[PDB]
């Protein structure tokens, strides 16, 4: 019925952080 | 492009891949297949109901529609169910000006509650489609996600040209889930709309009749 | 610089694209269309208004009122669907002082629920596109970057300039889909709020009117 | 830091700040102007409660609202409306028991509609805010993020130190924006509950006095 | 591998990965034991009104069902009360039609909310695992990432080869929270529907039951 | 190692985590009381229905209730308050047996909603805290990849020694948010759920003692 | 009523391909 978007944010941010944090 | 990540992915990927495919097409089948049926229930109400106001006898609309005893669908069938009951209450205890009134209106509100029941079909299924396809779409992701990282960590290169294809096919999942899951979103409420107007139109219509058989109950 | 971005993009990004110019056309066409039925009946209704409370006697209105014949609208029509129904009852039936209260505000709901459903006439497709926009603009932006990423995977190594001109056509999508899903909202809010304004207005005028037949049938 | 990336922003993002200040500054004016009335609403009911169950006789408490006519606010307007219209309608027609006790409560129905309407003022632009809010902020960082993309696309062979304030500073508009979301929709519930529980209070009292006065017109 | 991984999790991961089991567990044992009670009273729902309808005096038919005392389920107990009722009360008082009516479809209400009380058990739990689970799972990946950091951070290798095992097995979480997510949501939304599908036909045959009994009511 | 990373974080993250620590703690006090008043109520009712239901005369029942007035809880209330109006308006006429019914029961509906009141008293804070905790962490990330992006763009070829305090302060945002969302989720539906089942006991009691005065009363 | 961050997906993706791009 209703769409949940907070866990695709949550993981997609962190692989973010950890993709900024690996190049220096 | 697609075929050749398609190919190169692992089992649970492409089990993924047909599940969702499988609800996108169950989906579209349900839509067209509930589409026609809700445009001729509303094309026939709005033909009776003109017939009803026409100026023609109850009687003679009553003897016409008896011969279609087991055909009957809609506003019809509310008003077959009330007069059978108000010419044999009638019959019995004429004397009571209240008894008949509710007699007439049980067999309307029964016919109306089955006619109501019989028009939403298979429509809590999209809601289901909606509801549970991103779930599998985010599990995609992360298992294609996983095994890069630990393909990258066995071997002794840090070079991101083995750890592209496979963020490149972990977000085919997500793609899918999005386009299984949106026009079942938009038929559910889409449909749920289309049946109120009808609720809306029988309950006018039932009332219109028993202001007109309160009128006459009482002279 | 967007005009080439939009030549430059393939098929499925164009068609995309269109589908929100389209619905943003729509959406403004209803708004417009909206905004002047709306505010002719709050004038409607509250001259109406003044005039009932002026102190002219109802034979005068109810004359008035035949004098244009059934083509009437708002209020007006409901100080028309009672009286007409009250007067009638109260030749017949006269022994049930209770029953012309009942058959009066039957025949008050009705008009009453017509007039209600004509004025929100679609609105709920603004809600349907305020909700729906999004979500189309993050797909067809996961495509082109998934494009990108399968693109960029061939060569072991790329500078940002043959990486740029992917995110400009990228995000050329979600920035239509929020233009085109802004007004919607408040649209929807407004034009609600205003109905809902226009029906406790009828409400409340259907309630006084009822108690003075209350008190003037039980003399 | 953050003033001078204002500074050096494009002008449309500069510009888009300022709605959502304004917006803020608004939603903090109608919540302080709110919170003031509905604690002395709460004050007045729970007094006139206390003093109408003390023990003194209704013909003084009437005479006494009566002395103020009309100009009266909640429980004592209800009070005051039931009580003159029982004692008008028993002067004429007491033939009936039931028709005073109908009357007495159509007539406190109609005087708690009008002042539930008036409780209600200038909530709904809370949610219109709380529900625009984002959109704007997401696109002004879109903007700003495809503008940077743009401008360094003319450059040849860059790298990332050039890029990273564009982000930067585009990334303030979604921080506002969430900002002046999210205590625009906290404060609607908290509104909405109280005036659910003024209402509770309101029809609480009404039964209790339709019930004393039913106990009155049936001997 | 995956064993590889969990071992080298810390406590509190660990800790987290046995509730997302244990929820699993508990969600498939109550999916089992409902579908079969769900089952035997929809067959039995379907047997009763064959023999009901058939056509038999209901006396014969009211004299067995006092053979299995305390031992009814389903429309069977609904009869027996609605039965049992009308005839205590029509041999004390004989006068008033309306009052044995009344009583007789008081009495079916509390039955019929009984038994949708009674099978209607567990599902709330079902609920709150699909609603909690994933909020869990990145909990406690974001909990071995910030671990992972930190250890990290000491040594003076930043390559990624020594990081890479943390990152992937700090990952199974989210999956497992997933997976025990989705069950949860599809059986519900079946549950719901099956018990939905149970009463409507409760309703109506007590509709038509009230029916069959104003007619003898009134001779 | 953790917490020195919060010691040299900027003072809005901090006020964040300020936020949510004091909703944390407001969560957990409303739960702890709630679980104890919800638990003695359920025993309270449990024992009067036992009471009731053994077989003692109902005029000791009333003397032991007005004994401990102004003590009464549950549904000792109701059997309190309908009771007391049906012997006040049989003495007064001794006709008319549908009044003393109908006023019978609205006494008893009035004291449901009291009792259902009271016991409904903290439950939508969780509910809120609940729904809101999330972007509050969101705000927070948001301002965390913002200094890093600044600091990775103020110095050329950047360390991780200067990019560590942004990805530090962005995790314990999230970390905090969910560990604050999580027990309240929880404990809304639990305590709904014991809501709902003292209700229908409520229910279930209150048409049992009507039924019994309304044989009685036509008798 | 509600917050609908939808689109914020759009804009991490696109950061995604920059440290795909010379970085790890």
């Amino acid at each position: 019925s209703e769409i949940n978007i907070v866990p695709l944010l949550d993981v997609l941010l962190v692989l973010l952080l950890i993709f900024m944090a690996t190049a220096p | 492009n697609i075929l050749d990540l398609f190919l190169k992915a692992s089992l649970l990927v492409k089990l993924i891949m047909l599940i969702l495919i499988g609800f996108s097409i169950a989906s579209w089948a349900i839509i067209i297949q509930r589409t026609r049926i809700l445009n001729a229930a509303a094309r026939e109400a709005e033909a009776f109901e003109d017939k009803f106001w026409s100026g023609i006898e109850l009687s003679r609309l009553y003897q016409e529609s008896q011969g279609k005893r087991d055909n009957l669908t809609g506003s019809e069938q509310i008003f077959y169910s009330g007069f059978k009951e108000f010419v044999r209450l009638h019959r019995a205890n004429s004397h009571a000006p209240e008894a008949v009134v509710e007699g007439a209106s049980r067999a309307m509100r029964i016919s109306m509650n089955r006619e109501l029941e019989n028009l939403e079909t298979h429509i809590p299924f999209l809601g289901t489609v909606g509801s549970i396809s991103p779930y599998i779409g985010l599990f995609g992701t992360v298992w294609g996600i996983m095994h890069a990282f630990i393909a990258l960590g066995a071997v002794k290169q840090a070079t991101l040209q083995m750890v592209a294809p496979g963020i490149a096919e972990a977000l085919i999942a997500t793609a899918i889930g999005l386009f299984a899951a949106i026009p079942a979103v938009m038929a559910y409420n889409r449909l749920n709309q289309r049946v109120n107007k009808l609720e809306l139109n029988y309950d006018n219509f039932m009332e219109e009749f028993t202001a007109i058989l309160h009128r006459q109950a009482f002279t």
